[PDB]
């Protein structure tokens, strides 16, 4: 049908907007729309089923108030006009986040759902060719590579979860690059009131068996073992109290495919024992193949550029592990503010948002807190574990961890008090805490000074001309630190 | 279409750190194969090249991929 | 009401990035949704071949209608002719021209 | 001789309900056709899409469906479920436990065996006027 | 050249008598043994 | 392989060595890596100030 007119030959257009005509009238042909508005508004803007729910109008805003250089912050330059909207709207052109993919982000995930959500976010995809990185780099155009940092879909990818009386995990086959979900469930049997077990899989029949104390028995050594018979674990000594253990053992399917029980035995220094043990059954699940948790993750992701290296300490470190709603997005929103409207690391904005620095390692890199604390290992580790009370006054004393402290925070040590002082203005005392919140705390008044031209003894001078004064960064919220 | 998708090759990071001795593991007349292949480039090279060649056609480049203003 | 409000050096940066990401999100869906079964499509290399256009190029390559249809119907005869295509007429493809 | 076979077929000649009419095929298709012809030999490719549907025969038995279905989960056995192919004189059989790569969840609902590719042998198909 | 390449491989197929054949290797020994040898020759030729 | 040494030979050892490693100049990053990439010298002058 198309006219051999000579506006079709000297008039250029470009490509993709002509494979947009023709896929647009395809698609409104199909479902009978009216027209081309149709098809974006209604289809194109509410079909989680596919790669994504594209938002035509959301990105002809997003784009253009982006190509307006402030990044909104002329509408918060002008508090009447930016006071009217939540600051939601503002963070949600940001970040790329339609309302769809916000609502899809927003709702929470309910085990009993796991099915029917699945209904609604995928199309009739059995989970069997979904959970292929075949299919999966397809339905998300993902590279491969990817696919691997998107590992450990689990409360942790060290200590994982537990409710109703099992653990829920992928597991991953190193070689084949496919991951299948497991379920563990773990019944008490004998006295686990004395001691407890605990067993995650970490690739196919290889497992981390954890355990722990109640009850100290002055036991000679410990013997953790397969159905009471394969030794699993073997610990020598008395072992304590409110103490996690481990070690990595093997089962195969042989001793996990049916019903089985590890056996918690202390052995005392005579010939007899104290005993705890729980069954444990290893199976593959379809039933739990839904990963609506990935989904997320992958488009959030995208959404947010955070690559799941740091997206999960994001989303982890400020709610319940296992699920996205609305809060960890506020601070997912917040995180990417901050790292956007100052020249400042992802962690840094994280730690802004009311975050602490934390202690875990992962990924081959060091903790947040080794990376402020022990980086300068000078000559010993600094541990914010409530022991180091290390005088901070300024007329005052103490060991290379003092020093670690003044290093940390590149400030002397009347200035390192004065941060004391700008956490907790009733810390007026001779000493560090020394915890995280604090040390976190310490971190923030001095990243107000990194972020702001400011010193530390400006941080005060301008909070009282400000009316700010005395606030302690020990009780702040993180709506108020935002504020 | 011919190549089809390019493979995903793990790699290993498991080494024993095994003994001269005990490494001269030998044939006659975890791996049972002690040590482990790499990739083929040379193979690999091929999604490498056509991925190049079908970028610079998508993004009016040439050959070499310099600009072009055909019209 | 915020577009109106550009310089046409501007407009155009606009309109290659929707035009790209529109581009994608309509492909997609055209492979799940509406794309026959017959024509074994599963990604946007496919749906090239098929619909005889290229829904990856970059938003900085014009072209005209007319140059489309040209094209467009060149690759599908150069596929008939090397038989990527399975079953083309043998009486048509003899013909001289 | 240029062969003229549609590339999908979505029509019926026949059809019926299972032995309790509890059941019946679904009104499925044959969403895919390819073929390869030769001097003397012929293959079609038939790529089916066998969908069953818990729908009883119209009357009390739909009514007895709509609650089995209902208050319940599917059965159907996947190595019975095939498609029988003739092609003039020559016979072929394919069962959804063999040519299909997924088998679907259980369900009354429905269920969809999609088949791979059933190879037909076309050389036993017998031309009058030229339609076979 | 496409056409000698034929001899040795035709990714679509070959005709023979008239039959639609259900092999794309034209060389026995290479239409036979799809399998790699976990052995390789310890050569120093590689067409050994 | 960027040092400054006296020579070790046994007519040299008075003789002052300076050295630079190619890989450390970074000449290759100078242009694209699509204008190819086989990159050798063709001379080398030496001024001394």
């Amino acid at each position: 049908s198309m006219a051999l007119s000579q506006q079709n030959m000297d008039i250029e257009l470009s490509t993709l907007s002509l494979s947009n005509e023709l896929l647009l009238e395809s698609i409104k042909t199909e479902s009978k729309l009216e027209n081309y508005t149709k098809v974006m508004e209604m289809l194109s803007t509410f079909r989680p089923s596919g790669a994504t729910p594209y938002h035509d109008a959301y990105e002809n805003v997003r784009e253009v108030i982006q190509l307006q250089d402030p990044g909104l912050e002329q509408l918060n330059a002008s508090p009447a006009i930016a006071g009217l909207m939540h600051q939601a709207s503002l963070l949600g052109i940001n970040a790329s986040i339609s309302p769809e993919l916000f609502n899809i982000l927003t709702e929470e995930i309910t085990e009993g759902n796991a099915e029917e959500l699945y209904k609604k976010n995928f199309g009739n995809i059995e989970p069997a060719s979904l959970a292929m990185p075949e299919y999966l780099k397809r339905y998300y155009n993902l590279s491969d590579e990817e696919l691997s940092q998107f590992i450990g879909k689990a409360s942790n990818f060290g200590q994982q979860e537990y409710s109703n009386n099992q653990l829920i995990t992928p597991v991953v086959n190193s070689s084949d690059g496919t991951v299948k979900v497991y379920r563990i469930t773990r019944e008490y049997t004998t006295n686990a009131y004395q001691m407890d077990v605990e067993l995650f899989p970490f690739g196919g029949e290889n497992y981390r068996l954890d355990y722990k104390f109640k009850n100290f028995y002055n036991a000679s050594y410990l013997s953790i073992k397969l159905n009471d018979k394969r030794e699993l674990v073997r610990t020598e000594g008395a072992p304590q109290v409110n103490i996690e253990y481990s070690a990595n053992i093997t089962l195969n399917t042989a001793d996990i495919s049916q019903p089985f029980e590890i056996g918690l035995t202390r052995v005392l220094p005579s010939g007899s024992w104290a005993y705890a043990a729980a069954k444990f059954t290893v199976e593959e699940y379809n039933q739990y193949s839904f990963l609506l948790k990935l989904n997320k993750a992958i488009r959030l992701s995208r959404a947010t550029e955070l690559s799941p290296t740091i997206l999960e300490g994001i989303v982890r470190s400020v709610n319940l592990q296992l699920d996205i709603n609305t809060d960890v997005l506020g601070k997912v929103f917040l995180t990417k503010y901050y790292m956007q409207r100052y020249a400042i690391h992802a962690e840094t904005a994280l730690i802004l948002c009311n975050a602490p620095i934390s202690q875990r390692s992962y990924d081959n890199q060091p903790s947040q807190f080794d990376r402020l604390f022990n980086t300068p290992l000078l000559n010993g580790q600094y541990f914010s574990t409530g022991d180091e009370e290390i005088d901070l006054n300024s007329g005052s004393t103490g060991d290379w961890r003092k020093t670690i402290l003044k290093r940390a925070f590149n400030i002397d040590d009347v200035s390192l008090f004065r941060l004391l002082k700008i956490t907790d203005h009733d810390n007026k005392d001779g000493k560090i805490k020394n915890n995280l919140k604090n040390l976190s705390n310490l971190y923030i008044g001095k990243l107000l000074a990194d972020i702001h031209q400011l010193t530390i003894d400006e941080l005060d001078l301008l909070l009282i001309a400000v009316g700010e004064g005395k606030t302690n960064l020990s009780a702040i919220s993180d709506k108020q630190l935002a504020t | 279409h011919l190549l089809g998708d390019k493979p995903y090759l793990p790699l290993s990071t498991t080494w024993s750190d095994p003994r001269l001795d005990r490494a001269a593991d030998i044939t006659t007349q975890t791996l049972t194969d002690l040590f482990l292949p790499q990739i083929n480039e040379v193979m690999m090279n091929y999604w490498q090249t056509l991925a190049q060649r079908v970028y610079n056609l998508r993004h009016n480049l040439s050959i070499d991929g310099q600009p072009l203003y055909l019209p | 009401v915020l577009t109106a409000g550009l310089n046409s050096q501007q407009a155009n940066t606009l309109h290659a990035f929707l035009d790209e990401s529109r581009s994608a999100a309509l492909s997609t869906y055209y492979i799940r949704q509406v794309a026959k079964a017959a024509a074994a499509i599963k990604s946007r290399d496919d749906l090239y071949q098929y619909l005889l256009i290229d829904n990856q190029v970059s938003a900085a390559i014009k072209t005209t209608r007319i140059a489309e249809a040209i094209a467009s119907i060149q690759l599908y005869v150069n596929r008939a002719l090397e038989n990527v295509e399975e079953n083309a007429n043998s009486g048509v493809i003899s013909r001289q021209f | 001789e240029d062969y003229e076979i549609p590339s999908s077929v979505s029509s019926r000649k026949d059809y019926g309900w299972g032995d309790y009419y509890l059941s019946m095929v679904y009104n499925g298709d044959i969403p895919t056709i390819n073929y390869k012809a030769a001097s003397s030999d012929l293959k079609i490719y038939i790529s089916p899409k066998l969908r069953i549907i818990h729908n009883g025969y119209e009357g009390q038995k739909r009514n007895q469906c709509n609650l089995m279905n209902k208050y319940g989960k599917l059965a159907i056995s996947p190595a019975k479920v095939q498609i029988i192919v003739k092609a003039g004189g020559k016979e072929q059989t394919f069962t959804a436990d063999k040519d299909v790569s997924i088998q679907p969840s259980p369900s009354f609902d429905e269920m969809n065996y999609q088949f791979n590719a059933l190879e037909i042998d076309g050389s036993g198909l017998n031309f009058i006027n030229n339609s076979a | 050249a496409n056409r000698w390449l034929k001899y040795v491989w035709s990714p679509s197929g070959y005709i023979v008598h008239g039959q639609i054949q259900n092999y794309q290797w034209n060389v026995r020994p290479l239409l036979e043994d799809t399998s790699w040898n976990s052995d390789p020759l310890d050569s120093v030729d590689p067409d050994a | 392989n960027n040092n400054l040494a006296f020579g070790a030979g046994t007519d040299t050892k008075t003789s002052l060595q300076a050295s630079v490693s190619f890989a450390d100049l970074k000449i290759r990053e100078d242009y694209p890596a699509s204008l190819g990439k086989i990159r050798r010298i063709k001379q080398i002058s030496v001024t001394l100030p």
